[PDB]
RNA sequence: GGUUCUCCCCGAAAGCUAUUUAGGUAGCGCCUCGUGAAUUCAUCUCCGGGGGUAGAGCACUGUUUCGGCAAAACCCGAUGCAAACUGCGAAUACCGGAGAAUGUUAUCACGGGAGACACACGGCGGGUGCUAACGUCCGUCGUGAAGAGGGAAACAACCCAGACCGCCAGCUAAGGUCCCAAAGUCAUGGUUAAGUGGGAAACGAUGUGGGAAGGCCCAGACAGCGUCGAGUCGGCCUGCGCGGAAGAU
RNA sequence: CCUCCUAAAGAGUAACGGAGGAGCACGAAGGUUGGCUAAUCCGGAGGUUAGUGCAAUGGCAUAAGCCA
RNA sequence: GCUCAACGGAUAAAAGGUACUCCGGGGAUAACAGGCUGAUACCGCCCAAGAGUUCAUAUCGACGGCGGUGUUUGGCACCUC
RNA sequence: CCGCGAUGGUAGUGUGGGGUCUCCCCAUGCGAGAGUAGG
């Protein structure tokens, strides 16, 4: 589960996420998964979705994970007004914007990398879209 | 040196100050109003800022 | 590889828009000694075309008005998220 | 019968029928095959 | 354990490039030389710039470093 | 808590600072009356300015993944991320100058009289909260407050629009034109078959319309392929529908 | 009371918002003239990545750093 | 000559109890119920790790995902002091 | 005096309008940063 080792600050800003992604091209692998919506990827989300990919290619070929969780949430505990200081951090997300390659993998047949990211997208609040390495 | 005609053709009500105070240096007072401006790049940008709400006729 | 290619009235975030919006793209033509073109180009047929990776390598033509330049592919802006073309450079072979 | 948000073939012999405005699985080998969209 | 913080202090520039001013008029306040003191200007203990002569306010960038020196062009 | 006749003109505030202060009060801000005074003020155009926000970027300060290299440091290539990162950097806004037109001096000063210092919702930019609340706290604009009329069934705060009085005249705004109910059962070309329209997502599906390109195919395709006689297959994109869809008079 | 961020590129701007400091020190650690330039790594490389009497921000080689 | 630090500093000089209580007020502000909200709760669904001799889907559904209800614990302080 | 850089596209954004409104789109004006040709 993915996680700054150290940060600068315990707790950010809530912020909002608008605009289009950075890192649209596959740039590692040979193939990809792309966001198409916007939101928050947990942690937890990235290491299910990565799961179940890299179980269903059987540890063959490589995968790149191209987002990391580096934004802390927090929530306030139940029974608790209002005000009294910023709640505690309770767990680390990605924003993610359409365009973003999410993940990438090599040295597999591409029949077998949209079969183990269609069973990763199925963990994923995000509408996605597999996607291939382009020459430009 | 020509003119133009200008008419206020929607309401100045819940428009920006400065808007309204377009409308004062047009000198167009409510909708339907129509003035004669000399027409200047002053008086153009003036018509510019407030299109919106008001018609040439040039 | 022969492209069809309208010289451009507008430009601009606008026009480009429009184009787009009516299944065209713009595109740019820069490079020698003559000032850069920049044009329009037909969606889908240029997304077929450039399918086939000989496209990014080969020495292209392009027919604008009534006019073959020779070019090569030098820069494309792809749809963040869809399968299409924002924008081509070409260069002047 | 199989009452489901998401009906698919689940084998060779599954065939997806509409009937009466909703989305049916029949199979024609095996009866915990049979879905209705619901 | 949060819950401070200072007066803010009006730093800033105080008259803008072309402004006609006054001997004494200070040009900016500041922390340290994010401006630096041209023809005709002064810089005070804290860092102020004001003017020495009656004139208009001139920004200009010269030197290696590409400093931002602030000068009066006497009227 | 209550505060008694009439008409005319103007018309707030619910903020800042301080307060044994917090539903009080004071100075300032905003209202009013008087007096005086400058092309004083505003809009636009042009000119002179400083920006470090949006965006972007990764040299810096941190964070991050992969490869290479190698004491896994460092370094290099490749990829991202930042309110408290900036080798970049807008729009706007703000300050100043000049010029015209327009505006009942709209400006500033001084003096007489205040009220007000519980704000509300809506838009935009944000902190907080769960990008929960008709939540809470700032900035800024609008409206309500203190504003009637028309629209949104009904509906302070949304949309249109600012009611001096009278008219059994006319034109329009938002919004509308089958009947309740004023005005098109209007025209032309499409789509939908769900009463969708007139609540609800991931996801599911030979619903149905449009578009570009493929594979196979009269050397006979697609089920029959031990067969006869033209289409056939299944991706992609897109319009409109379908399921997903349980609540108490 | 001070520094940063929130703060929307002039100023200002709230919350029991997010982070840290002060209630001193110094007759030199002040004045001036002259002289000098760091961290860090292995004389060289490097160029302030150090230093600032003490937080943080903006400054500082003409050094505001440092010595007589 | 003031940690007059509650830092614009009521006095040179000051702690508590009241269920024995009392007055002026407030729905400007809490307890009940309503309302808004739906984190939490409850219910439903998606993906399918796997279990189930074999076999993901008879039955159960890990890692994660999407909703519905107003229905628990709460949030707010809009109505009523 | 004080050691880069078009064109085009993209991002953002003032004003007005709109949507399926955590985010976008349209009209109009302004228009980067990075990168590319090149210098
Ligand atoms: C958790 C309690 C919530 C409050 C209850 C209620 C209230 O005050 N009730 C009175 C009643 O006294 C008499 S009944 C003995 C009266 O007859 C009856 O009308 C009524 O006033 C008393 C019980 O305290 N409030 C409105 C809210
Ligand atoms: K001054
Ligand atoms: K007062
Ligand atoms: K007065
Ligand atoms: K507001
Ligand atoms: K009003
Ligand atoms: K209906
Ligand atoms: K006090
Ligand atoms: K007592
Ligand atoms: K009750
Ligand atoms: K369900
Ligand atoms: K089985
Ligand atoms: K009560
Ligand atoms: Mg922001
Ligand atoms: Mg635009
Ligand atoms: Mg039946
Ligand atoms: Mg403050
Ligand atoms: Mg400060
Ligand atoms: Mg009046
Ligand atoms: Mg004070
Ligand atoms: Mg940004
Ligand atoms: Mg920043
Ligand atoms: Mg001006
Ligand atoms: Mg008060
Ligand atoms: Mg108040
Ligand atoms: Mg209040
Ligand atoms: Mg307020
Ligand atoms: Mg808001
Ligand atoms: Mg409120
Ligand atoms: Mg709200
Ligand atoms: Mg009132
Ligand atoms: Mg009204
Ligand atoms: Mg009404
Ligand atoms: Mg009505
Ligand atoms: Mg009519
Ligand atoms: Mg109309
Ligand atoms: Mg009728
Ligand atoms: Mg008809
Ligand atoms: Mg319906
Ligand atoms: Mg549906
Ligand atoms: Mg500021
Ligand atoms: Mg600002
Ligand atoms: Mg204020
Ligand atoms: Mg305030
Ligand atoms: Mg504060
Ligand atoms: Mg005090
Ligand atoms: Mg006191
Ligand atoms: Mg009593
Ligand atoms: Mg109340
Ligand atoms: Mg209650
Ligand atoms: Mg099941
Ligand atoms: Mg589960
Ligand atoms: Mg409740
Ligand atoms: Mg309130
Ligand atoms: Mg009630
Ligand atoms: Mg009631
Ligand atoms: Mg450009
Ligand atoms: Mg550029
Ligand atoms: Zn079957």
């Amino acid at each position: 589960m993915l996680q700054p080792k150290r940060t600068k600050f315990r707790k950010m800003h809530k912020g909002r996420n608008r605009g289009l992604a950075q890192g649209t091209d596959v740039s590692f692998g040979s193939f990809g998964l792309k966001a198409v919506g916007r939101g928050r990827l947990t942690a937890r989300q990235i290491e299910a979705a990565r799961r179940a990919m890299t179980r269903a290619v059987k540890r063959q070929g490589k995968i790149w994970i191209r987002v990391f969780p580096d934004k802390p949430i927090t929530e306030k505990p139940l029974a608790v007004r209002m005000g009294k200081g910023k709640g505690n951090v309770e767990y680390w997300v990605a924003l993610i914007q359409p365009g973003k390659v999410l993940y990438e993998m090599d040295g597999v047949p591409e029949e077998l990398a949209r079969e183990a990211f269609k069973l990763a997208a199925a963990k994923l609040p995000i509408k996605t879209t597999f996607v291939t390495k382009t020459v430009m | 040196a020509k003119t133009i005609k200008i008419t206020q053709t929607r309401s100045a009500i819940g428009r920006l100050p400065k808007h309204k105070a377009t409308l004062l240096g047009l000198g167009l007072r409510r909708i339907g109003h129509t003035v004669e401006r000399e027409d200047t790049p002053a008086i153009r940008g003036m018509i510019n800022a407030v299109s919106f709400m008001v018609k040439v006729e040039e | 590889f022969t492209i069809n290619a309208e010289v451009r009235k507008e430009q601009g975030k606008g026009a480009s828009r429009r184009l787009r919006a009516a299944n065209k793209f713009p595109a740019i033509i820069y490079g020698g000694k003559e000032a850069p073109l920049a044009i329009e180009l037909d969606h889908d047929k240029v997304m077929n075309m450039q399918a086939k990776a000989e496209f990014y390598s080969e020495v292209l033509t392009i027919v604008v008005d009534g006019k073959e330049i020779k070019v090569k592919a030098q820069d494309v802006q792809r749809h963040p998220y869809k399968p299409k073309l924002q924008h081509i450079d070409f260069v002047r072979a | 019968m199989k009452v489901r948000a998401s009906v698919k073939k689940l084998c060779r012999n599954c065939k997806i029928v509409k009937r009466d405005g909703v989305i049916r699985v029949i199979c024609s080998a095996e009866p915990k095959h049979k879905q209705r969209q619901g | 354990r949060n819950g401070r913080d200072s007066e803010a202090k009006r730093l800033g520039v105080k008259r803008f490039g072309g402004e006609s001013v006054l001997a004494g008029s200070i040009i900016v306040r500041q922390r340290g030389t994010k401006f630096h003191a041209g023809a005709n200007v002064g810089c005070g203990r804290d860092h102020t710039l004001f003017a020495k002569a009656d004139g208009k306010v001139k920004f200009e960038v010269k030197g290696p470093k590409n400093r931002k020196f602030i000068s009066i062009e006497a009227e």
